[PDB]
């Protein structure tokens, strides 16, 4: 219904940035939210058909165009760090009717990229006390070390991906709660029989998809571009 | 308008019945929507009321009553699923969908059979680097966060093993400064009085 | 207070003439014209002093955008109509909304459409449906009642929302719209036709437009025919009309609670 | 159905030759919308002419109101001339 793109960026601050709206509803009315924690919904910019728009409550620091119903561009001419924040398009049929929203765009605006760090990915085994206690076991996943906290964890067994008996920290936390710049950790837990464990040809995977730097981006440091990729930690069975 | 007000957040057991109350104070009044919004997902439609009284769409009912500026969205035989952010917009005289903050709510499992311990975990990667787990104590049991900064502790999480039906609650402890042992990763949480601690 | 009414128009043009808009859209509270929109100027601005003074520019900015939404739905709608009437050239499309509060507290509520100057959709906002003219009006009918939240959200509308409009509106303009300017009447005697004598009851200066007059034969009502003039704008915000017999009788005039009686 | 126009010319006062007045043409009844609307003193249009904005009846039909500040002369002919896709040619109304 409603596609938007990037849905993920890290931007300098004072760089321009647009973020593409579309929808095939053929919707007279398309919207433009900010979602930020504490807070609602904000409206940004709104449209009620092709070829006018007119201002939300939070318009400053963005431009929006409609010169068609199925396009609603949202421009930041010229980046801030309070401009940090999840934003959501959305369409409606009439004026009166309900919304609906695309998938969303998580964007990072920093003063400089130098603070931007993959995580570092490490899969610890079960406990032999938990196993002999309960016959199950709890394989631990941490992602630590990363910023911005846009991270996606994945487990693997086999080759195949897995849900059950899995679960992962919905939001990460700061390693430095002080710190405004602190990096971040995130752990999973993937649960299951002891003897699923006992068998040595199983190979239990925890992933992390880290939505980093572009290729476009300019890297002038010693250590690696920190881009964005896939960070695994692997466990065979014991 | 200028004020919709609904509760930061809401706990309640799985299987029971949970209201989220939603008060608005709008200039005017076109409708109310009720959005469920999945955490790090879009919000997506659940109701419309314009006129007064309750409407039913399966487990979920939204009820308005105008002359008190007042709307509920209940839930029945809550499922662990309904763990999400339920947010409520009024649509006012000028036509614009004034968003509240949004009610987060919160499903305790039912815990069948509780066995509340803190295990030790050892990495795979020679690190010596190590994880506390405190696993299968019931819904009741809160984990409170780190006292010492370089000491890390996760909220509680649910798990389903749903090829056994099984559910059970968890928190992760770890650190460098060790020091950190798996008996004192804990001790700023009240935690159950026979909680396994293993040699 | 008397009877008021909120009403708003919307007349759509398909191929219009040279001057012509494509889209016109004008608010009315009683006999006065409060809000203008049209495709030309692409803006909504007060037709009312006391509107202009009472809504801050946010409600004209919120309003506008409204009403291009609107005027490009109602292009939309005519272009779907004349295809279902297998019809070519210029053609109309026109709404009414609108509002009555009564002199004892009941409210009415209205919202019609009109083709080519005709009835074509009348909603009921009591049964929640549309009263179809004819077969194009069914097959619209069928597509608008389809939608329960549109068809309950118009009930509120109607019923709340227009008539707290209304109230508001009555009190921005209380100086012009409560007010009373009693009638000037008088009656002109004249033999016409040889034989026969016409008299003429005519009033004037008078305000709100709301006026009964009629002629009575000895204090029974005039069997006989009754001319009446209309109700006409005199331009300084007074009205005037008149009503007239040929042949004890005697003029009947009534305005905003006064009777007043003419003997000839 | 086309609807032609209703023309009405009035004035705001009853009417005394010498005394300053207002000479009022209501154009109502009429269906669709575009109508010319002249005010003339002997035949000659009036310049300085004042009018409504075309307004709306609940029957679907219009009206407008252009009128004019004038002394009432013996002499003095005055009428309203309309136009309208009804018409022909246009119509000329004389006050009574
Ligand atoms: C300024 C308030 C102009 N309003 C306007 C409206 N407003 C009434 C109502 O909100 C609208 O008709 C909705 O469609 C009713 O559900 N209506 C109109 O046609 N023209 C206007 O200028």
């Amino acid at each position: 219904g409603i596609t938007q793109a990037p849905t993920s960026q890290i931007l300098a601050a004072g760089r321009r940035m647009t973020l593409r709206c579309t929808q095939d509803m053929r919707h007279n009315a398309m919207y433009w939210y900010r979602q930020d924690l504490g807070l609602g919904l904000r409206l940004i910019h709104y449209s009620n058909t092709a070829g006018t728009t007119g201002k939300g409550e939070v318009p400053d620091g963005y431009s929006v165009s409609r010169a068609n119903t199925d396009d609603f561009p949202l421009t930041l001419a010229s980046a801030v760090p309070s401009q940090t924040s999840v934003y959501f398009c959305a369409s409606s049929g009439g004026t009166n009717n309900e919304q609906f929203f695309g998938p969303g765009t998580r964007l990072t605006v920093l003063e400089d990229l130098k603070n931007v760090f993959p995580p570092e990915v490490a899969v610890f085994e079960p406990s032999e006390a938990e196993i002999s206690h309960t016959q199950k076991a709890t394989l631990v996943c941490l992602a630590t070390g990363f910023y911005p906290d846009h991270v996606e964890l994945s487990w693997w067994v086999n080759g195949k991906e897995v849900h059950s008996g899995v679960c992962t920290d919905p939001q990460p936390l700061k390693e430095q709660p002080a710190l405004n710049d602190s990096r971040y950790a995130l752990s999973s837990r993937l649960r299951v029989s002891a003897t699923f464990w006992q068998n040595p040809r199983n190979h239990f995977r925890c992933q992390v998809q880290f939505y980093g730097l572009s290729e476009n981006d300019e890297w002038t440091q010693d250590r690696a571009k920190p881009v964005t990729q896939i960070v695994s930690a692997e466990a065979w069975g014991r | 308008g200028q004020n919709i007000d609904q509760p930061t957040e809401m706990t309640a057991t799985e299987g029971a019945i949970v209201q989220i109350n939603c008060t608005y104070q709008t200039s005017g009044f076109n409708g109310l929507f009720w959005y469920q919004q999945h955490a790090g997902e879009a919000p997506t439609f659940l109701s419309y009321n314009v006129l007064d009284g309750l409407e039913e769409k399966g487990r979920f009912s939204s009820f308005l009553s105008r002359s008190k500026g007042y709307s509920y969205l209940l839930l029945k035989e809550l499922q662990m699923k309904d763990s999400a952010s339920y947010l409520c917009a009024v649509m006012d005289s000028n036509y614009q969908l004034i968003w509240g903050a949004g009610t987060k709510l919160i499903i305790k499992p039912d815990i069948q059979n509780p066995d509340p311990a803190v295990y030790q975990l050892r990495d795979s990667k020679s690190s010596d680097k190590s994880v506390c787990l405190f696993t299968d104590f019931d819904s009741q049991t809160n984990v409170s966060q780190s006292k010492d900064s370089d000491v890390y502790i996760t909220d509680k999480c649910v798990l389903d093993m749903r090829s056994m039906d099984f559910k059970s609650n968890s928190a992760v402890a770890w650190s460098n400064k060790s020091d950190f042992a798996c008996a004192n990763a804990f001790n700023n949480s009240i935690i159950p009085e026979d909680t396994f601690f293993p040699s | 207070m008397r009877t008021h009414s909120l009403r708003y128009f919307r007349l759509g043009v398909s191929d219009p003439i040279h001057g012509v808009p494509e889209f016109i859209s004008v608010g009315y509270v009683d006999s006065h014209p409060i809000t203008t929109y049209d495709s030309v100027t692409r803006q909504k601005e007060p037709r009312a002093p006391w509107m202009a003074e009472n809504l801050a520019p946010d409600h004209w900015e919120r309003y506008t955008q409204l009403l291009r939404g609107w005027q490009q739905m109602f292009k939309v709608e005519l272009k779907r109509l004349q295809r279902h009437y297998n019809h070519s050239g210029s053609h109309t499309y026109q709404r009414m909304i609108g509002c009555e509060l009564l002199e004892d507290g009941s409210t009415t509520g209205f919202l019609q459409y009109a083709y080519d100057g005709q009835d074509f959709l009348i909603f009921n906002k009591d049964t929640l449906s549309w009263l179809a003219v004819d077969n194009v009006a069914h097959t619209i009918k069928q597509a608008w009642e389809a939608n329960q939240h549109e068809l309950l959200y118009q009930k509120n509308w109607l019923e709340e929302e227009c008539i707290a409009w209304l109230k508001r509106f009555l009190e921005y303009g209380k100086d012009t719209l409560q007010r009373t300017e009693p009638p000037l009447v008088r009656v002109n005697r004249k033999e016409t036709f040889p034989g026969v004598t016409a008299l003429f009851c005519k009033a004037h200066g008078f305000y709100p437009p709301e006026i009964y007059m009629t002629w009575m034969k000895n204090g029974e009502e005039i069997v006989q025919e009754i001319d009446y003039g209309d109700i006409l704008p005199s331009g300084d915000g007074t009205y005037q009309a008149w009503a007239s017999i040929e042949l004890l009788y005697s003029c009947h005039v009534e305005h905003s609670g006064v009777h007043m009686v003419l003997q000839v | 159905i086309q609807r032609t126009p209703k023309i009405q010319v009035y004035s705001r006062h009853p009417a005394e030759n010498g005394k300053s007045n207002f000479l009022n043409c209501y154009v109502s009844g009429f269906h669709p919308s575009d109508i010319e609307v002249d005010l003339l003193k002997n035949g000659e249009r009036i310049e300085k002419v004042e009018h409504s904005d075309l307004s709306f009846s609940k029957d679907w039909s219009f009206y407008l109101l252009y009128y004019t500040e004038f002394t009432p002369t013996e002499k003095d002919e005055y009428a309203c001339r309309v136009n309208h896709v009804t018409l022909s040619q246009p119509k000329i109304v004389k006050w009574d």
